[PDB]
């Protein structure tokens, strides 16, 4: 109504403080550099990656900051309660990294509904999605006992599919044929390049933070590094291939260059080998560019689901590919654990993402959170003081 | 007088080159050189350097036509301040042995000046900033040495007061200056700087902690307090604004609220809930300062000063739990504030001198005063 | 020594010392090594009384520096509003061009001198006169981000001289000194206003 | 203030060209 | 043909995959690697975003060139070190691959705005071959000390790019170009790359330094060289400009010359004051190069250098090599002086000759080179937004 956003945020913060007081108490310095790289990814990479919209940079980066800052606290609480089964627990560097991972999942989902939601809706979606994500990742890691060290399934596919389901519930007809504000600018694309480059550079730390120290962590770093390297080449090549007169598209360069990092995640600590990691990255970049070119218009115009950042083409399809790659590696016998449990983890991630997104989007649909009108979508001025000068 | 800037072609190069030659000579005469955690210890100082250069240089780049000067002048000030701080902490705390720890401490001394300069950026030229760097580093070193002599604390450990010293020094210097805005892309660059500052402020809250468990607890408290402060600052911005919208300028500084609130006591906070409470209270105080201080020049520097004072007060409250010590700590804080204000007065009176060729008050916040641009008429 | 001291007095605004030097016999048209006479220096530092006195003592109003800058160029770049008004009142050419093609309006526009820009526009300054690089006052104002100057330049357009001719202004105030200087420069006492009336 | 008379429109209004013209010879015919 | 670039990219990537399958097998230096990585992809990438209509090509072709470069450099340096046998991938392999990417990016800065992405792929492959062979010569045959790679990376890349740009000379661009001009926010974006390079250069110079005294010396010397370089670059930028105004080109580039010039002497016992002297001289030299030598190179020598990479990498790299020779003469290191001189000469000569042959290959009208009017324009290879 006016005070809904500050009231909900202060109530949530007081709840976080009470939960931390009731449940949270006080290897660290070895893993802290990797946590710093992950933190920079969460708050700079995603935040500035979503600033490609010419009239939504403020909301992109600021709502990214708000969502991730709330998400680290809420993910700490939920993941710790799940691990301790309801008892008081201590927190270390791993809890910090896992909470940042939960924030990353919420940010991936946010990329689907970017420019069409209010900050209040974003707080609600953060709170609900972290619960769904934490339950799914607990199932995958403890019941299925699958290997998802880079979280192609539990983070990327989950966030993509959960975001798409929220977008379909929130889909607006006036936006199907495009919007005048759903549109990029030169310097906005340069800021998006800041975000893309930081994500691309710090992805090896992202995929290797929770890996077992020694051979597995080094393997994850090397595999992510070379997978991203191959993915850049294939993303550039197919962006040239699919576009008019061979001109490169900044959407592809901003997003599809990270698909190799997304898709190598499940196999990151496995002995895929550098050539095997490179092959997955090349497939990832190809698939991401083709998704951006062909599947996104199909999803928007006929699917009725609008995905602003194209997070499907970066997180969902490369995530499914990463899960498929992990099942193939078990068939290879490079990695332990069963094929059936990897497939179960993939299916559970997708299904829980779609179900939780549908319920969360049904909650977000209510006309109480100050969501923008159709004409005011992708506009900072709905919630921010926008300077007259660009 | 002429609003056209006077030529600095003889003042600025001579000043900078003489400063660099003097620094090199002093380093030759007084500085001297000299494992397993070499990279780990280097990373803390690197994080301080990343904050000092990127976060502080870009945080003030939000001005419409003063982003170049903010970023580049911050870089120049950092480069001068670290060298001069190395020499000064060498002189007042003994030859000067140069280690990564000494570079880290000199970087902290430089960041004090870099924070203070935000209250005066857009109203001074490079030579005035050189004077401010030299005098402020000297004053901070003098304050630390005085506290070490009186209260028997370590000279390096007294650098904890640098938030409150920097805030009041900058406010005082800004008050002495002659009396006199945003754009979208500079606002996004300033958000980049603010994000880097917010992300690495736990490295500000524990460079001086030798013990590992103290560093761990302080880092955890800073991280959680900063998260709470970000949420409170973004949410409550709409309350403290006439148009009920979120102010990017307010967010850029109010994100750091919890970090400042727990800066001097994060090692003594035993549970994350208390640090989270302090971050929430810092965010609420930031809302109130944004809404109330303009009624009673830089408002963000004013609420920074209030938050540094609040951090000192919560240090006083916590230090009893872990009344003569209260009197000693209050005297320490009062001495710090008094020296900050007095040295700020002196710096402002020095900056008002004619020889600095300061920009005309009608030309504040404008890169054209200091920078070359094409298709301009030059000279007379 | 005498000419250099006269130029120093003109720079510092020491009208008494400059008048003493002129009484002694110093050439009023003397200039420094940069080609700046006393009028140029006084216009730079905003010394209105010195500018008026030097105009009354028959200084060449359109003398250019080594850069081609008239006194009006220097006053407009320095943002000296009163000096600009006084020089225009005594017949300064508002459309004069330096060697690089800069006009006083261009210098005022590039330096974000709004009042000078508006005064020059009301006095018939042509905003379409380009430099040797092809830049206009509007172009440099846009490049430097001077939004108020840009807005005023667009809104004015080509309306033209809306101030009276300087001789009409002098006749309105019964000012014989300014009229004498103007008629020394322009020998036509029947200058026409837009309404068709003589001074 | 004190400088409006330097502009052509204000000078035109001050000189009052209408005061040098024969305005009219009104009759105001009684019938209609 | 519009399919030249995607076909070349895919073929190069497939060759990379095959070579990795044939020759490659599987933590304290990882933060230093990440610092170097940030330098490679953000500092160099955004340092060339100063051109008003070439930011997309600068940052994107930086990413593409360095991504291909790390793989190809990994392969070439690994085969050189293993003498044709299989080799393992450590953190040092990744650091050295990023170094090869840095060399190619330095050369890219010379021909920025005048080349196609296809030309960039070809130049990446050829230049990495030449650079790796020269670096092997310096490290193993000469056994000279170049820990910061003033000679093997910076001077080599600068003079290689100068040779390429000389071969690719266009007579229509000697007097300047309308698109070859910076913008306000573009210079602001270039400051990002400048700041990141300045912040992380000590890790660049100390990543592969011997642990212990040498690595700490590299860090401290690089830091103080950069600190002095900033002050002297600002001072001389003011000195050489009308009325003492600061030039954003100088502030963006010459402030980094201390990192280049201290590289050879980084791990030597040259003391902080010696590193400061080196950085001060580097800032002076870089500003003077940008002010005076770059117009001389462009107009008279027909060598157009878009980013002025000569003034940042070549002249400061030569100064670094000379400083290494002098430091050896003063006993600051145990390496022979003649070997340092041989390393300097070999770096420059190999860079020049390889750049000539590479540019001769790039001069063939088969790679989609931009026309003279379309130089420094993103629109040749990118879909450009309609507003800024
Ligand atoms: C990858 C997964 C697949 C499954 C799924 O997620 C993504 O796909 C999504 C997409 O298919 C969604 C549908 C998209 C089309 C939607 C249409 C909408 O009705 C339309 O609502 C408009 C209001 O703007 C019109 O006006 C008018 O009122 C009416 O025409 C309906 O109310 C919900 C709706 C049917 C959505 C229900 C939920 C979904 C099925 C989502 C579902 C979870
Ligand atoms: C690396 C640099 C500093 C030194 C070596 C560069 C030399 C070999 C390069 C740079 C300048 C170049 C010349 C520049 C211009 C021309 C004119 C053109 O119509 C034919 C090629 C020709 C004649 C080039 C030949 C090669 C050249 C002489
Ligand atoms: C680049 C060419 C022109 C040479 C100029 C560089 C000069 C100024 C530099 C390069 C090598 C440097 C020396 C290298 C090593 C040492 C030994 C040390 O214990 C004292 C400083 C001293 C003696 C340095 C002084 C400065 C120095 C001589």
């Amino acid at each position: 109504m006016r005070f809904t956003f500050p009231l909900m945020a202060i109530v949530l913060e007081i709840a976080m403080i009470v939960l931390f007081g009731l449940f949270v108490e006080y290897i660290f310095f070895e893993l802290y550099p990797l946590f710093q790289d992950v933190h920079v990814m969460i708050f700079v990479g995603f935040g500035f990656l979503m600033t490609f919209l010419k009239k939504y940079g403020f909301s992109s980066v600021g709502i990214n900051l708000l969502v991730a800052a709330l998400g680290l606290q809420w993910g700490t609480i939920v993941q710790g309660i799940l691990q301790s089964q309801g008892q008081k627990f201590n927190i270390g560097i791993k809890n910090m990294i896992n909470a940042d991972f939960s924030a990353a999942t919420v940010l991936i989902s946010f990329g689907a509904v970017l420019g069409k939601t209010s900050p209040t809706q974003m707080l609600i979606m953060t709170i609900l999605e972290i619960v769904f994500f934490a339950h799914n990742e607990y199932l995958v890691s403890e019941i299925f006992k699958a290997s998802d060290i880079g979280a192609s399934m539990t983070i990327h596919a989950f966030g993509a599919y959960f975001g798409l389901a929220v977008a379909g519930i929130l889909y607006r007809s006036g936006l199907r044929k495009g919007h005048e504000n759903e549109e990029s600018a030169y310097y906005s694309d340069l800021f998006a390049m800041i975000g893309t480059l930081f994500l691309w550079m710090f992805w090896p730390s992202f995929n290797s933070a929770i890996a077992e120290p020694g051979d597995k962590q080094c393997r994850a770093i090397v595999n992510t590094y070379f997978s991203l390297a191959a993915c850049v080449l294939t993303a550039f090549a197919f962006s040239s291939l699919v576009e008019h007169r061979g001109k490169l598209n900044m959407v592809h360069i901003q997003n599809a260059t990270l698909a190799g990092g997304v898709a190598v995640g499940t196999c990151a600590d496995m002995a895929i080998h550098p050539f095997g990691s490179m092959i997955i990255g090349s497939i990832a970049g190809m698939v991401s560019v083709l998704g951006y070119k062909f599947l996104t218009p199909l999803f928007t115009t006929k699917l009725r689901i609008h995905d602003t950042c194209g997070v499907h083409n970066l997180h969902g399809l490369p995530g499914v590919v990463g899960g498929l790659a992990g099942i193939v590696a078990v068939a290879m016998g490079a990695s332990n654990t069963s094929m059936a449990m990897q497939a179960a983890a993939l299916g559970s991630s997708i299904g829980t993402a779609v179900v939780g997104g549908l319920m969360t989007g049904l909650i977000l649909k209510l006309p109480l959170w100050g969501q923008p009108s159709d004409q005011n979508c992708y506009d900072d001025s709905v919630y921010w003081k926008v300077p007259k000068t660009r | 007088s002429s609003k056209y800037p006077r030529s600095v072609r003889r003042c600025l190069p001579l000043w900078a080159l003489t400063l660099e030659a003097a620094l090199i000579l002093l380093f030759y005469f007084f500085t001297h050189y000299d494992q397993k955690g070499l990279v780990a210890s280097y990373q803390v100082g690197q994080d301080l350097t990343v904050m000092a250069a990127l976060g502080l240089g870009f945080l003030t780049s939000n001005f419409r036509r003063h982003s170049w000067s903010s970023v580049a002048f911050n870089l120049f000030m950092l480069a001068l301040g670290v060298q001069w701080a190395i020499l000064l902490d060498g002189f007042l705390s003994q030859k000067v042995v140069i280690t990564l720890f000494s570079i880290r401490l000199a970087t902290m001394s430089a960041m004090s000046v870099l924070i203070s300069a935000g209250a005066v950026l857009g109203k001074v030229n490079l030579a005035q900033l050189v004077v401010m760097v030299l005098v402020e580093v000297t004053a901070l070193g003098t304050l630390r040495m005085v506290i070490s002599n009186i209260f028997n604390t370590d000279y390096h450990m007294n650098l904890r007061h640098f938030y409150v010293f920097a805030a009041y020094f900058g406010l005082t210097v800004a008050w002495c200056l002659p009396k006199p805005q945003r754009a979208t892309i500079p606002s996004l660059s300033a958000m980049l700087g603010a994000l880097f500052l917010w992300m690495f402020w736990p490295s500000v809250n524990s460079p001086l902690l030798r013990s590992p468990i103290q560093r761990k607890n302080a880092m955890f408290n800073t991280y959680y307090a900063l998260a709470v402060s970000v949420v409170t600052a973004i949410s409550g911005s709409s309350l403290a604004h006439p148009q009920r919208k979120i102010s990017m300028t307010y967010v850029h500084s109010a994100v750091l609220a919890g970090g400042v609130a727990v800066g001097t006591s994060c090692h003594l906070i035993p549970s994350p809930w208390l640090a989270m409470v302090l971050g929430l209270v810092a965010g609420l105080i930031s809302i109130g300062g944004a809404k109330c201080l303009p009624v009673c020049i830089s408002v963000m520097h004013s609420i920074f000063s209030l938050l540094g004072l609040l951090g000192e007060i919560t240090y006083i409250v916590l230090l009893v739990l872990h009344g003569f010590q209260v009197l000693l700590s209050i005297g320490e804080l009062s001495l710090a504030i008094v020296i900050a204000l007095t040295s700020g007065l002196l710096t402002g009176l020095l900056l008002n001198l004619k020889i600095w060729k300061a920009p005309h008050v009608a030309k504040y916040f404008d890169d054209q005063v200091f920078w070359k641009f094409p298709h301009l008429a030059v000279g007379f | 020594d005498a000419a250099t001291s006269f130029l120093r007095a003109a720079r510092s605004g020491n009208l008494d010392k400059a008048l003493d030097h002129l009484r002694n016999g110093v050439d009023i048209n003397t200039c420094n090594q940069n080609g700046l006479n006393g009028l140029h220096l006084a216009s730079k530092e905003g010394h209105v009384k010195m500018v008026v006195e030097l105009l009354h003592k028959e200084i060449i109003l359109e003398t250019t520096t080594k850069k081609g800058n008239t006194a009006l160029h220097i006053a407009a770049l320095a943002g000296q509003d009163e000096v600009v008004r006084e020089l225009v009142n005594y017949g300064a050419n508002v459309n004069a061009q330096s060697q690089k093609g800069f006009t006083p309006l261009y210098m005022a526009a590039q330096e974000n001198h709004l009042e000078v820009v508006k005064f020059l526009l009301e006095n018939g300054a042509n905003q379409n006169v380009a430099t040797e690089d092809g830049f206009t006052p509007l172009a440099v104002a846009l490049q430097q981000g001077h939004e108020n100057v840009v807005a005023h330049l667009i809104n004015y357009g080509t309306k033209g001289k809306v101030r009276l001719p300087a001789l009409h202004i002098a006749a309105r105030n019964d000012d014989t000194r300014t009229a004498a200087v103007l008629l020394q420069n322009d020998p036509n006492p029947d200058v026409l206003s837009k309404t068709g009336f003589t001074p | 203030e004190e400088l409006q008379d330097d502009y052509e429109d204000m000078m035109e209004e001050n000189l009052e060209q209408e005061e040098y013209e024969d305005p009219d010879i009104p009759e105001s015919q009684m019938e209609e």
